[PDB]
Order: structure tokens, then C-alpha cells, then sequence
DNA sequence: GCTGCCGGCGGCTGGAGAATCCCGGTGCCGAGGCCGCTCAATTGGTCGTAGACAGCTCTAGCACCGCTTAAACGCACGTACGCGCTGTCCCCCGCGTTTAAACCGCCAAGGGGATTACTCCCTAGTCTCCAGGCACGTCTCAGATATATACATCCTG
DNA sequence: CAGGATGTATATATCTGAGACGTGCCTGGAGACTAGGGAGTAATCCCCTTGGCGGTTTAAACGCGGGGGACAGCGCGTACGTGCGTTTTAGCGGTGCTAGAGCTGTCTACGACCAATTGAGCGGCCTGGGCACCGGGATTCTCCAGCCGCCGGCAGC
């Protein structure tokens, strides 16, 4: 059993932790593909910007600084590495 | 003749000089004044030290005497004001305040 | 042993050790210190250079900073941190 | 004599107090940072990301989907229920400017 | 004996007509009024122009159709065809305004 | 008397029927009697905010009158960036 | 001699001199170089004549001829990836779109 | 006197090439203007910061495209992207 | 009537896992002395933004009646709201298990990063003349009235 | 369950006229003609941290089974929002009329700028010793289901 999707490793457990530190009772089971959609979504619109911060600086490695500015750009500024 | 800082003349232990020099290479504007840096600076030490102390009463509230990020993230969340001056501003290892809706809890 | 970088280490912990000084600071901890310390002063820089090329001027003076700190900290630390700034002004004025 | 199960609903509450205090990442480091390399895999091939990068990314979704999942809570406890469906989660983006 | 009109469908017709529409829906000398009053605790003797007055009515009215946007949204959730302060107090908490 | 007319209980200037057009640009077909306080408080907050940024600002021109590309750059400032006046 | 000016010989419809003054004057950097005002100045007429377009084609299914700020929302709004540009702002006497939810309408 | 600059003649000259038969009014003239002004200040803002990022003391068309590809969504960031660089290589060509 | 009987009622008690505390041992590592360099502070002089005064002057605020239409008040009325009972069937929650994350060790190497010679692109200095801004000045063709028909309702049989 | 009468909307012919669009006039700012000198740029080497590999091992994800409780749906009370007739009240306006703050132009002056010297703040690099961490066991912390005395109906008479 080795072939699998890297979208399914957010597993089920998983989300149920997220949701508890959100603070949730009770989750339904559709919850399960909704946060894995929405996590794609978010992922793509960071890693889009992160990805063109590395092109513009005509590197091959995607800085943790790079990060932080991508993120800082979609209105969702990081504190721990830099700044 | 002996020369001497600037935060001594301006009784401050934030850098003016390092300040002035930040607002000189940051484009900011073709000239800056020379208060201008002082004033920055003072506003910079002031709100570090309210975020230093309310951080170190939570970490002195844990029985802790070194500041962790998950004080600091409480002393954040916990005052309404600055709470507010960094509500997008997300805290790594800082986790969430403990808050639950009067709703999800038992009848008694 | 070369290329140094520059940050607000020692002024944080400075800040510390006047107001516990018998309470330290993690390194991460610290480092987030820093990375608010940078992005407010980004801020409050970027709201004072937009008042400045934003009333014909070109000098960011003690004004500049003054009204972008009432402009964007809220409530009774826009008050806090005006009083200081002011105090800290004079007190640099008067001592040449 | 007769075994000891817990009332459906409390170590869900027990959870949430554990978690609510806790400050380490809920996902696995190792298949997180696998959806991370195949989501840049197609803006870019051979990326080569960070150490710090990847954890930085990681706990900034972890913010974000804690947020998102209290908003949830918040919606779903206003449409007079405790089960958080996926209608909430769409509310609370549409209201948070992000789906629409 | 005389023809009356079913509630709802009036309204209805009311929120086709004035979504279509784009004149203002708040009288000018109140609105000028609240926001001479707003502004007397903040710096007295202050002079409002009309374009001022023309601004922030724009951004009042935009940001409370937006608001009530919100909130239709919230009550049609809550399988509700009214809506109540508690609708339009979520769609400001999930915004972060009142959060 | 020459100045200084100090107006009270204006607030209620903002009408029901203007609320109720307002919520009918919004989209909604019944409405609450009770909202119109709620949505009149909201808009005083709103106000509020946006006429703070907006004095100050005429107060770093050092300016008696406030002008729309005052409101417009307070408005910008907190994330409501408005067009057609100069912007 | 013969003056010729920057905006024809870029091929562009829009002041590729006065953006490159703007620029310099705007304390964005240091020093500007040469070909960003073009392409500024190329990215700003093309983002124009795309609003102006859908304002035309709006006010020609309005059956009207000019252009006023409802048909700018009109144009704005009913294209999703303008939208998604101009999502936090408005604009003076824009209205909104005409929509109603299908929960608000009849049974029949 | 005291003259005052704008975009009107520019946004004019668009719609007579779109549509040489479609006139404007003098609001919406000034929505446009806004419009230009914000996303020109937008756009300008966001390569200012690419340059600080990388401790660099000019703004070039790298710059510029990359905040292009930052701030348009998608489509509009491959046409602005490309017309860019066509008016940028068709600048370069005669100078 | 009044005996039994029958089901609930909550009040309480201890067995049940969870959580916490502290002693005891253990590292790991934030906090401190050292070197020197690199940049921040000092003179010395400039020259040019920004303050003042002096006007002009357009413009924001006041009053004042006539209108009229929207705002406020009432009044049937039925429709949404809220609640209560019900019937599920589908989330939770332990248990066995299967496994895949996590560490730990050793390498090769592409990628990031500091120096160097340089060259050649954006800045700086003047002249010039044409494109943008504004005061008109129109005649418009863009708009707004009042008219006349189709329509979508809500009742009837 | 199909027609008829109705308050709504629709088109459309004049009015009818504030104002987008030339038309010049003017002017100021952008382009054309000269160095120049430092900002980026290949070329080079020099680390480095990154991705990869292969044994354990061990906690976590997973699939199954039981249950009970949250949820959706249907019937019922109800009262309040809604649509419409009746004052009435204040926006809206159009008329002048008033000074007030905005706005611009000049002289001046002083403070931000910048260059050559010189000293120390501090960023780094070990380093000894001091605080966060883990173990097991004793100590509490809640949480739950059965025993029991009490209570209120329930068949008879």
C-alpha cells in the first residue's frame, strides 16, 4: 500500500485537531473534503506569489523570507522568521 | 572632543541613529527631520515595552522566567487594544486563546 | 565570520531588563519580537512617507510621525505613545 | 460487572481544552511539506524549498484553517446546531470575502 | 371587495427597483447632520464641503448594503427569511470588525 | 448668536424607510424592528472610524475644512478604497 | 532637432514620460530605469481599455451611448477577474448588481 | 492658472480606439482616473518593495512584470504580462 | 374509602479513569567576556525648503418662504417564527492492527553567496518647442416629460 | 381547475437644454545634445545545507462495532411585520447675503546635507554553569451508575 495522493496526507485525525483547537463539538463527514479544498485553495494562492518572489530574485530555492512576504502580501502577515 | 550617543542626549536605549539611518535608505521621502527619528523611536520603545511586560506577566503567570511565544501570543490576544493593532497578524507557536461557546457546554 | 546582520536584539532586551529584570526571552520569541518591531515601524514609515508626499512636502518631520501614530495605533496607546514621542523630543531638544 | 465509556461529547470537549492550550502543529510535518512540493511542482519544476520555509507555510495554514474553523463554529452556532457542515464553512468564506 | 397586494411580493418589487437603481437612499441634510455632529467631539469649528459629505455618504451606503448583503446571507442560513440583530452581529464578527 | 448651534438626536435622522431602502439594495425581503438600532449604531461606529482618520488628517494640514480627498484617503487608509472623487 | 515624443515611438496610447516623472517623484526607488515607465505605462492602458470595453458594450446593451459609473460597476463586477482586482473598493453612484436568492422567490 | 494633471485625454483616446463611436461622462471620467491612479500607485508600490526586497537601488521591467504577475489575477496577468513586454520590446526597438 | 403496587425521583456513594505534583536525575544553551571594525558622531561650511507677511477671492455657511412628498401613525391580516414531538441514522468513541512518520548515520553536490574588473545605463546640465491645460462657445444630440398600450395578479364560477 | 377585472409596467412624440467636445492661446515640461560614474553583471571560487539512502521502533492513522443523541421533518399556537389610507413635517429650493478660510507670491533664514577624522557598539565566537525536561509514584479531580427512602397516582371498595 504505497500509492497515494499527497492531497489525502492531511488526514482525517488531522483536520479533527485543527477543528478542535478551532473549537468545534461535534464535525460532520463531509467537513473532511471541504477543509482539504480549502487548504488546496490557500496553499496555491501563497505558493503562487512564493513562487514568483523566487523567479523575480532568479533563485531555484523558495526562502522562508520569500514566504513570509508572500503571505505579508495576501493580508496574512507572519511573525518568527524575520520581518 | 569626546563624543557621546544620541539616545543618551534623547534618554532612550532604542537606536535614533539607526532609526534616522532605516527612514534614509527606506525611499521613504527625499528628507526626513531630525526629530523624526526620535519621535519613531520613542513610539517603537513604548510599544515594545507594553508588549514586553504583558508578555512577562503571562510568562511569570505560568511560574516561567523566560518569555515563550505562547505568552507573548496571550498577552497579544488578551488586551483588546493590541489585540486590535494586530488583528492580521498571525503568531507561529503562538497557538489560540482558550475559548469555548457557552453553547457546546453541558447542561450543568 | 563575516557578512554580520543587523536587528533589534540588544534593544529588546534592554527594554526587558528595565521593566523584569529578572525575566528572560526565548530566541523565537525574540524573534517575533522583531518582526513586530519591524513591521510597525514599516507601518507607521510608510503612513508618515505617504502624509509627507501627500501635503506637497518632502520632510518627514516629528509631525509626520505624530499624526501617523494617532492615525493608526488605536485608542489609549495612540495617546500613550504620542505623550512619549513628544517627551522623548523635548527631552532630546533640550539636552544638546 | 459492566466497562466504562465516556458520555458522546466530552473527550471531544476534553480535546478541545488540550488543543486550546497546546502550541505545536496539528498535521505531520512529512505529508504536509509533500502537498506543499506537488502544489509548487506545477508553478515550477525542481524547486528546492527551505527547511524553515516549509514549517513557515505549514503554521501559516494552520492559523488560517484555525481561524477559518472557529468562524465555522461561530456560523454553525448561529444556525442554532453544534455540527459544523460544509454550507458553514462556504457562509463563513463568503462573509470573510473568499469564496465570492 | 378592494384589491390588496400579498406581503412580500411589494417588497420584492421594492428590491428589484432599488438594487437596479443607484441614487442615494439617505436624505442629505440628516446624513449631513449626523456627520457634523460626529465630527464636533473630534475638532470643534470644522467646515464640511459637499464633496466631503458626498464621500462619506457614498462609502456609508456602500458599506451598509455590503453589510446587509451579509447578513440576508446569514439569515437565509439560518433558514430564516427576516433578519434579526444576530445575523448582521455574525457577518460583523466572521468580517473581524467586531471581532 | 453667531455660532456654536449644538444639534442632539440626529442619529434618528437615519430613518427606518432609509434603513429599509438600504436593506432592499442590500437583498433581503423582511426585515426586523428591531435591527434599525443595530444598523444605526453601526453606522455611528462606521462614521466614527472613518471621521477620526479624517480629522486628523485635515489636522496635520493644519486645515479648518475637511475635504472629500481627505475622506477618500481615510477611507483608503482602512481598506475601502473609494472612487470618484479624485482618487 | 526633431523632437519626438516617448508614448509614439512605444506604441502606446498613454504618457509613458509623465509615469516615468511620476515614478521618479513618487520615492518608489532610488533611481528608475528606463523601459519601466513603458511597461507601466502598457499595463495601465491595457487594464483601461479592458474596463472601458465591457463599460462600452454594458452601455450599448443599456442602449445609451455614454458611459456613466453604474456601467463601470456593471463591467467591473460581471467579470470575475476584474473583480477579483477591484473587490475592496467602490465607486461613487455604482449601485450594485440585481440578484435575489431563489429561497426569496414564489412557489410558482 | 495653477494647472492640474490628469488621465482624461489618455482614457479618452482608449475609448475612441475601443469605441470610436461611445462617448463617457465626466463621473465616470473621474472613476476612470481614480481607478488608474490607484492600481498605477498599487503596481508602483509593490515593485518598489520587490526592489527593497532584494537590496536593489533601481526599478526596472523585471520589477514591474513581477508585480504585474503578483497583483493581476491570472488572465489578466498573462495579457498584461505579454502587452508589457510588446510595448517594452517595441520601445527598445527604435529609440 | 384505603390497600396494595408501581413507577418515578433525586440524593447520595464509591469505583473508574484523567489529570497533576514533586522528587531525582539530565542534559542543552540562553546569557556573558573578547577582538576589533565599521560605521555613527563631530567639526565646517551651503543653500534652499519651509516659514512669516501680504494681500486676493472664491466659497462655505445663514436666513426665508412655497411645495410637496416622504416620514410617521394607525389598522386589519395572514404569514413566518418558534416550539414541541418523533423517527431515525449517522457521528463519537473504544479496540485491534497495520503502518507510516520520526530518529539516526553518512554522502554528493547543486545552489547560495562574497570578490573582482568593468562598462555602459540612468543621472546631471541647457535649449527648445510642442502637447496638455483652460477659457470659451456652441449647438447639439443626450436626456426628461406626459401620453397611449400589454402584463401578472387574485378573484369568480 | 379555467376566464375577467385590475393596478402595474411597457413603448413613444415632443420639449428642451446642461454640457461633452472642438478652438484657439498659452505655457511649461518633456525630449534632444554632451559627459560620467557608480549599479548591476559575468567569472570565479568557496562553502553548505539539502536531498537522498537505509534499520529500527513506535505512536498514530485506520477499519470495525455499538450506541445514543443531534438533526431534520411535520403539526400547532401566535403575533408581528407588511401593505395601504391619512395627516404632517421636514427636505428641497431659490432668492441674496455675509465674512472665512483657502490660495498664491516674496523675502528671508536656518536646518538638513554632505565631506574628512576618530573612537566605540556591538556582532561574532567560545564558554561554564544555570533552567527547561522526563520518570514514576503519590495525590487529587471529576464523572458515571446502582441502593434507597420518599412521593404521586392506580386497579379495586
Amino acid at each position: 500500500k504505497v500509492l497515494r495522493d499527497n492531497i489525502q496526507g492531511i488526514t482525517k485525525p488531522a483536520i479533527r485537531r485543527l477543528a478542535r483547537r478551532g473549537g468545534v463539538k461535534r464535525i460532520s463527514g463531509l467537513i473532511y473534503e471541504e477543509t482539504r479544498g480549502v487548504l488546496k485553495v490557500f496553499l496555491e494562492n501563497v505558493i503562487r506569489d512564493a513562487v514568483t518572489y523566487t523567479e523575480h530574485a532568479k533563485r531555484k530555492t523558495v526562502t522562508a523570507m520569500d514566504v513570509v512576504y508572500a503571505l505579508k502580501r495576501q493580508g496574512r502577515t507572519l511573525y518568527g522568521f524575520g520581518g | 572632543a569626546k563624543a557621546k550617543t544620541r539616545s543618551s542626549r534623547a534618554g532612550l536605549q532604542f537606536p535614533v541613529g539607526r532609526v534616522h539611518r532605516l527612514l534614509r535608505k527606506g525611499n521613504y521621502a527625499e528628507r526626513v527631520g531630525a526629530g523624526a527619528p526620535v519621535y519613531l523611536a520613542a513610539v517603537l520603545e513604548y510599544l515594545t515595552a507594553e508588549i514586553l511586560e504583558l508578555a512577562g506577566n503571562a510568562a511569570r503567570d505560568n511560574k516561567k522566567t523566560r518569555i515563550i511565544p505562547r505568552h507573548l501570543q496571550l498577552a497579544v490576544r488578551n488586551d483588546e487594544e493590541l489585540n486590535k493593532l494586530l488583528g492580521r497578524v498571525t503568531i507561529a507557536q503562538g497557538g489560540v486563546l482558550p475559548n469555548i461557546q457557552s453553547v457546546l457546554l453541558p447542561k450543568c | 565570520r563575516k557578512t554580520r546582520k543587523e536587528s533589534y536584539a540588544i534593544y529588546v532586551y534592554k527594554v526587558l531588563k528595565q521593566v523584569h529584570p529578572d525575566t528572560g526571552i526565548s530566541s523565537k520569541a525574540m524573534s517575533i519580537m522583531n518582526s513586530f518591531v519591524n513591521d510597525v515601524f514599516e507601518r507607521i514609515a510608510g503612513e508618515a512617507s505617504r502624509l509627507a508626499h501627500y501635503n506637497k512636502r518632502s520632510t518627514i518631520t516629528s509631525r509626520e510621525i505624530q499624526t501617523a501614530v494617532r492615525l493608526l495605533l488605536p485608542g489609549e496607546l495612540a495617546k500613550h505613545a504620542v505623550s512619549e514621542g513628544t517627551k522623548a523630543v523635548t527631552k532630546y531638544t533640550s539636552a544638546k | 460487572k459492566k466497562p466504562h465509556r465516556y458520555r458522546p461529547g466530552t473527550v471531544a470537549l476534553r480535546e478541545i481544552r488540550r488543543y486550546q492550550k497546546s502550541t505545536e502543529l496539528l498535521i505531520r510535518k512529512l505529508p504536509f511539506q509533500r502537498l506543499v512540493r506537488e502544489i509548487a511542482q506545477d508553478f515550477k519544476t525542481d524547486l528546492r524549498f527551505q527547511s524553515s520555509a516549509v514549517m513557515a507555510l505549514q503554521e501559516a495554514s494552520e492559523a488560517y484553517l484555525v481561524g477559518l474553523f472557529e468562524d465555522t463554529n461561530l456560523c454553525a452556532i448561529h444556525a442554532k446546531r453544534v455540527t459544523i457542515m460544509p454550507k458553514d464553512i462556504q457562509l463563513a468564506r463568503r462573509i470573510r470575502g473568499e469564496r465570492a
